[PDB]
């Protein structure tokens, strides 16, 4: 619910 | 324990230096009010993905929790982009490098409301980086302390990597060969310019978050996310 | 000036240049209302401006500056050094904010406010970080005349005189610190942690003005308000 | 003209 949550796991 | 107090001064540089965001380029193509927004609005968007994994490269942040990382570049992302600016833009008095094909003056930033006043105190802060001689080292530690400091109010792990990086500019002062006097002094001209790019970054957001340009651009979802956070 | 002072004779100028802990209007029966609290703040800080104008003058190094670069020092600077001095009397007062010696205020107060409270936690976790550090009251007049050199020098040759008096103002916390038995990496740690909290300072200064206006505010206020605008 | 430059030049 969060674009900035995936791109920091990726 | 993490691995960052562990590093030592010019193993702390080296890592900063290794972590360095590559310098984007613009679109290629007079500019207008809409133009000018979709053209650092784009480029700005795509800088905000080599941030997130620089930030992860910075020694300690990956030893925070994933919601203190969130918050964290939520609270200084507008702040790392003018740093970087800035310093882009230090061999270029009186011109503001947003990137290598995109070179704006003052007379730029007059077909966009307001933001005049912001580019004359970004260029006042590039000129004060050329008159103090300010070096690449340098850059990416107080890049970094931004980082962490400016959402550390809103814990003891930050304060201690924070600690660490200013070993780390001493370090790198006493290794320019700068008195003990000539060392602190430098050291708080750095630390209270972060305070005008705190000040630039509240009065630059202001006018992103605020419903007219909000509606003038196709702002990116990541950008918007980025942006209500300073609901 | 400023400049042949030595580090004990800059603090002896500051501390004595203190401005007082002025009292507010409060009444503690007069039920509470977000017009009363405002009131009570506003009326309080517009009393304390009048106070910061004539502390200011007495501030190493700012006489020496023109008239109209006194005025906007003072302009980008006023709401910074309230909150500092705010924060600076509410150490002793964990949770709660000493706007005066009559009137603590703790969270929910500032909730009676639409938009205050998340201003009040900062400025309670500033307090909070002043209280760690054991901050010293040498240390407090020190940053606050960095404040009122330094939140407008990049704003306006004789912005080259503010940053001499400002490495004055450094080579004066170093010698405190140095005199407090800290080592030199504990100084230039502290020194570092201090300054960063200037940030923050700075942050909610901007965040409050932004509230301040689209504001019953004094004449005073009004055109210090106006110079943000 | 300013309060502010009132009070700072008396
Ligand atoms: O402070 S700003 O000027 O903020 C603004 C952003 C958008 C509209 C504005 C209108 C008036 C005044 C300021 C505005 C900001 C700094 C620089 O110029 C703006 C801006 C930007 C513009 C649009 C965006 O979507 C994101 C960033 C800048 C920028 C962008 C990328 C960088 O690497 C460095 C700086
Ligand atoms: O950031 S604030 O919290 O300001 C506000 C924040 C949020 C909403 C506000 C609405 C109306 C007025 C101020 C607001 C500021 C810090 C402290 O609280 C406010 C405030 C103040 C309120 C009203 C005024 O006319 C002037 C100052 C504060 C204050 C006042 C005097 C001090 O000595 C120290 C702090």
């Amino acid at each position: 619910h969060k674009i900035l949550h995936r791109l920091l796991q990726d | 324990n993490s691995l960052a107090l562990s590093l030592t001064a010019d193993q702390m540089v080296s890592a900063l230096l290794d972590a360095e965001p590559p310098i984007l380029y613009s679109e290629y193509d007079p500019f207008s009010e809409a133009s000018m927004m979709g053209l650092l609005t784009n480029l700005a968007d795509r800088e905000l993905v080599h941030m997130i994994n620089w930030a992860k490269r910075v020694p300690g942040f990956v030893d925070l929790t994933l919601h203190d990382q969130v918050h964290l570049l939520e609270c200084a992302w507008l702040e790392i982009l003018m740093i970087g600016l800035v310093w882009r833009s230090m061999e270029h008095p009186g011109k503001l490098l947003f990137a290598p094909n995109l070179l704006l003056d003052r007379n730029q930033g007059k077909c966009v409301e307001g933001m005049v006043e912001i580019f004359d105190m970004l260029l006042a802060t590039s000129s004060r980086f050329r008159m103090m001689n300010l070096q690449g080292e340098e850059f990416v530690c107080l890049k970094s302390i931004i980082l962490l400091n400016s959402g550390v109010y809103t814990k003891d792990h930050i304060h201690r990597v924070l600690d660490k990086i200013t070993d780390t500019l001493i370090h790198l002062m006493a290794k320019a060969g700068l008195t003990l006097q000539q060392q602190h002094q430098r050291l708080a001209q750095l630390l209270l310019i972060l305070s005008h790019i705190r000040h630039m970054s509240n009065k630059g957001m202001e006018h992103l978050y605020s419903m007219k340009c909000k509606n003038v651009v196709p702002l990116s979802d990541l950008l918007l996310e980025m942006l209500d956070a300073h609901r």
